[PDB]
């Protein structure tokens, strides 16, 4: 079929009319980024002349190849630890939260850590950790047993508890603090003032939570427990990150492949070209080797190189997003998830991260009558922060992401020009308290 | 790690090295039981030529 | 076929018709003795898994060696101890030898007391030259803990402040290098 | 070492070519590394072997030379499109992004040159002395509800204050500091109080 680009839907604009929400949702999506690779390390004189004087001797007529490559790789690991430590450690002290949970009714019990538990991970950790198979690996997987070729896997610098304590300080400190323990010294703050906060940042009156908190909470809540769904139904919603790997563990596979190509030579053995031709032709057989099993290193060092660079572009994107999303408040449309953004809690992963997007989504909307302003007594009155609305018969004056109608007053709007100028201006009474 | 950086000095850091100490091998060969014998007994030892 | 190893006592179960095993890279992994009927792991006999630890050779010439994935018994076996020289024999035995998740570590004081990483080892392990003076191994720390006196009627404000000026240095350019193929390849 | 970033990729280029010079070292299977020995002491026939594996020996290292420069430029350009918009959003303006402009509160910023780099001094505001307050997210005065137009309500033990959130600024509370909505039996943990009209 000719694919369809979406459901057609016209709007219903006039000059006239304005659709304002009557409800929201507190939606939580899932952001997932890599954050780094697999510090993988190749002894190249072991690879290439495995125990062999002679390969030995004759690859070291050609220079430094070797030595660069395995300089390339070290460089690449080190900017993988580099990545780690600078999207996660970015926080001076360890906080942890307090036994008592009064979160205003909110439930975070699945994203603080456990305590009945060694790794001190979150319920959301466990299951982004069983939902990272390595059986369609192969190296990987066979060298996590212990692949003893010349070929070894490097741990990573911060072992995954000191990532889950790390994920675990951040989150505490955004719960029991709000934005302050990133600036600075955390500052305690009860969590419904900090929601109030974030509010009044996306032009939403603290009222509005007030008056409908328990709500909120409970939708946050569903919310999470959604999550907690989709995780459990979804194992495909890591594929970036399992693609990593897999990618990862394909260059490896390649790489260890080629050890079974003649490149040209006579066999693919080394010892029987030794033992077979006579020095002078056996040379001749062993620099093709030689070159071929470089060209291979040097393809695999270039795509690891290329990789790399992807991740590091992915991991510099997940840093700022912490530094934006979570000890702050961003005001980017769309860069912490579909919708206005509230918060975002983050989570360990693989290799990855995985951010919890708290958005806020305007869901019932309503038809208004609108106007420009409005006229009382030959002058023109604004809104000072709001919109002027009418359901027919009067006109109030509500924020614009949120109807909450208000009567009209000279503490609400403010006076500028006359009724000459807009196009569009309505008579109406400005009730003066 | 100095002549692998090929330098008399080095910094402060942890640097990744080659694999220069070599060992002395020793050589083994095996091959399976000596079976299946011509006969050669009774070729040269054979009663009448 | 023919090959360089250290043969070590298998635990595969080879099949009644199968000689020699065989890698996903059609490389020998296991063999059967032809006389005597078992089989025996071929691991190769070269270490490149060695990194070297070093303060700067203006403050110090003390360094530790690790070895990666290994227990610290089986040292003097992988990189053949016996068959080194009396110096190297130094850095694979002795007692500073501590074993991380990462291998086996030598030379380096294992303190129990966390700092700020200096010089990165792996599996949380870091080592720095510290005093009379030696090279340290500590697990690092991740910051000095805290607690938040958090509750639903208190909020902390801030009465003063600093101006702080902090610096970021960004590259912008590098060399504009040319080469002159021909001259370089065939001068 | 402060500008170590730097140095580093200068090194790094030097190291580069340094190597470049010393791959013409290099057999790579020829019987010499120098052309012009192999010119002096072999004639066309074989001089032609010796030669096309001197040159595919430098070609590879040209060509590897060539990939890590180009691998790194582009390293360096993403490293000079963010400096680019730092420079954008931290210079010439004021970004409320959280960190892109030092830790702390983003005041301001101010370029220096540098070889081949450039040096942000970022200048913010941190906190530093705090103190404990009890507060409620609302305060009754008539059974309506009164909410802080800007800041919060703070109680210093007797009296009743609403400060800005960043520095402790208490001021008495009015009507003019504070905007009615409902009434005052939905906000949970709200406390009485009076608010002086003037
Ligand atoms: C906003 O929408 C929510 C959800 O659609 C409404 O909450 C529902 O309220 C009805 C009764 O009023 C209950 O039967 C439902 O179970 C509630 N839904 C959920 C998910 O709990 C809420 O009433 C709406 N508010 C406004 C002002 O429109
Ligand atoms: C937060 O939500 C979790 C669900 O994930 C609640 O845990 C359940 O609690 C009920 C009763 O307390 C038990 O019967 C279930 O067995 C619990 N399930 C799990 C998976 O723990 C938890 O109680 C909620 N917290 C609060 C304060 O309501
Ligand atoms: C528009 O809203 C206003 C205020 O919400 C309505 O005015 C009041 O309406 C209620 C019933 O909905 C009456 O009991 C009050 O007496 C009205 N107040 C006044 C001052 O008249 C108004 O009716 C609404 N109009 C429409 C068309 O919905
Ligand atoms: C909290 O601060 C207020 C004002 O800063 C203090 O109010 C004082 O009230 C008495 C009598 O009402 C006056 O004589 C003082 O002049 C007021 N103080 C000031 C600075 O004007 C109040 O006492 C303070 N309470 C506590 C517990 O510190
Ligand atoms: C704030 O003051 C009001 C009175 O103006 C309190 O309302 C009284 O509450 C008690 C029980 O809580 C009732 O028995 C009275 O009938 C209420 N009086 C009125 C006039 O409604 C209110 O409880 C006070 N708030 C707090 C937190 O103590
Ligand atoms: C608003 O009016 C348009 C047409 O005037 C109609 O199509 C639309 O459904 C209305 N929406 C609401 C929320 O009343
Ligand atoms: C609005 O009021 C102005 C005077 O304030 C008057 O001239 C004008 O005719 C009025 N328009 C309508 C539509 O009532
Ligand atoms: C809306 O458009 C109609 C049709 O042209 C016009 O009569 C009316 O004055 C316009 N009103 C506004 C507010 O633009
Ligand atoms: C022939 O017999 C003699 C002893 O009688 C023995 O030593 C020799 O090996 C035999 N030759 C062969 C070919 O078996
Ligand atoms: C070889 O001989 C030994 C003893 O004579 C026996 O144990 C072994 O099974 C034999 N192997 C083969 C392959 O014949
Ligand atoms: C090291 O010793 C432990 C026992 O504590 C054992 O489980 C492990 O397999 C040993 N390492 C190797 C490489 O065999
Ligand atoms: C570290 O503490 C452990 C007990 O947890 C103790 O056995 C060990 O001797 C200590 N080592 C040092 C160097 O203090
Ligand atoms: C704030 O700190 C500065 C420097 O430490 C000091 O001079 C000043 O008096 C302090 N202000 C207050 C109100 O404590
Ligand atoms: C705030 O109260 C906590 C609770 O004991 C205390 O630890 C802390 O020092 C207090 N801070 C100030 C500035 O009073
Ligand atoms: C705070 O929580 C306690 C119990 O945990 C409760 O008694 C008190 O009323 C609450 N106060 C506010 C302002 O939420």
């Amino acid at each position: 079929y000719t694919m369809s680009l979406g459901a057609e839907n016209s709007v219903a604009y006039s000059n006239n009319s304005i659709a304002i929400p009557t409800n929201f949702t507190i939606s939580v999506t899932t952001e997932i980024l890599p954050v780094s690779m697999t510090k993988t390390s190749v002894d190249c004189t072991m690879y290439i002349c495995g125990d062999s004087t002679e390969c030995s001797n004759l690859l070291l007529q050609y220079g430094s190849f070797c030595t660069q490559l395995n300089r390339a790789l070290t460089g690449i690991a080190v900017e993988q630890d580099k990545n780690t430590q600078e999207v996660f450690a970015q926080v001076k002290q360890i906080y942890k939260t307090p036994p008592i949970k009064d979160f205003g009714g909110f439930n975070f019990s699945q994203i603080l850590p456990d305590p009945s538990k060694p790794s001190k991970r979150s319920f959301i950790e466990d299951l982004l950790f069983n939902k990272v198979t390595l059986a369609d690996a192969g190296f990987i997987k066979q060298y996590g047993d212990c692949k003893f070729n010349g070929l070894t896997v490097l741990p990573p610098l911060l072992t995954d508890e000191m990532i889950a304590q790390y994920t675990s300080a951040l989150l505490a400190g955004t719960i029991t603090s709000g934005w302050t323990f990133g600036a600075g010294a955390a500052l305690q703050i009860p969590f419904a003032m900090q929601m109030a906060y974030r509010f009044n940042g996306i032009g939403v009156t603290q009222n509005v939570l007030y008056e409908n908190q328990k709500l909120i909470a409970n939708q946050f809540n569903s919310a999470i427990g959604k999550i907690q769904d989709s995780l459990s139904s979804t194992a495909s919603a890591l594929g970036k990150l399992q693609d990593v790997v897999n990618q990862n563990a394909q260059a490896l596979n390649t790489l260890v492949k080629q050890l079974s190509s003649n490149f040209g030579a006579i066999s693919s053995v080394l010892n029987d070209i030794l033992s077979r031709l006579d020095p002078p032709e056996a040379e001749v057989q062993i620099d093709r080797l030689i070159t071929g099993r470089l060209q291979s290193l040097q393809t695999y060092v270039t795509q690891q190189l290329i990789r790399a660079a992807e991740i590091r572009a992915s991991a510099n994107l997940a840093a700022t997003k912490m530094s934006e999303c979570v000890l702050g408040q961003s005001k980017r449309v769309d860069f912490c998830g579909k919708g206005y953004h509230l918060m975002s809690f983050p989570q360990s992963a693989p290799h990855g991260v995985v951010f919890l997007h708290v958005t806020y989504v305007p869901a019932q909307e309503k038809n208004f009558t609108t106007a420009p302003a409005i006229c009382h007594d030959g002058k023109a009155h604004f809104p000072r922060e709001g919109v002027f609305v009418s359901n027919g018969t009067h006109w109030f004056v509500t924020q614009r992401n949120f109807y909450e109608p208000q009567i009209i007053t000279t503490d609400n709007t403010f006076v500028s020009g006359n009724c000459d100028v807009v196009i569009g201006i309505v008579n109406n009474t400005v009730y003066d308290p | 790690t100095k002549c692998t950086l090929k330098s008399f000095t080095v910094e402060k850091g942890i640097y990744q090295t080659s694999n220069f100490r070599v060992q002395p091998t020793e050589s083994i060969v095996r091959f399976p039981n000596i079976t299946n014998l011509c006969p050669f007994g009774e070729v040269f030892n054979a009663t009448r030529f | 076929l023919t090959g360089t190893g250290v043969l070590t006592e298998s635990n595969k179960k080879f099949l009644p018709f199968q000689q020699f095993g065989r890698d996903i890279a059609d490389t020998t992994d296991a063999v059967r003795d032809p006389q005597t009927l078992e089989i025996l792991d071929i691991t190769p006999c070269s270490f490149g898994g060695v990194s070297v630890i070093t303060p700067g050779t203006n403050t110090s010439n003390q360094v530790a060696v690790l070895y990666q994935d290994v227990n610290c018994t089986e040292v003097p076996v992988a990189i053949h101890a016996d068959q080194l020289t009396p110096t190297w024999r130094v850095y694979s035995t002795g007692s500073n030898v501590f074993q991380t998740r990462a291998g086996c570590l030598i030379g380096a004081e294992h303190v129990n007391n966390s700092y700020e990483c200096d010089i990165p080892i792996g599996a949380g392990i870091c080592a720095s030259y510290q005093t009379s003076q030696s090279i340290i191994a500590y697990t690092m720390s991740l910051g000095a803990e805290n607690s938040v006196a958090y509750s639903n009627n208190s909020i902390a404000i801030p009465t003063n402040f600093t101006i702080s000026v902090t610096t970021e240095i960004l590259p912008v350019s590098m060399t504009k290098t040319s080469v002159d193929c021909t001259m370089y390849i065939c001068g």
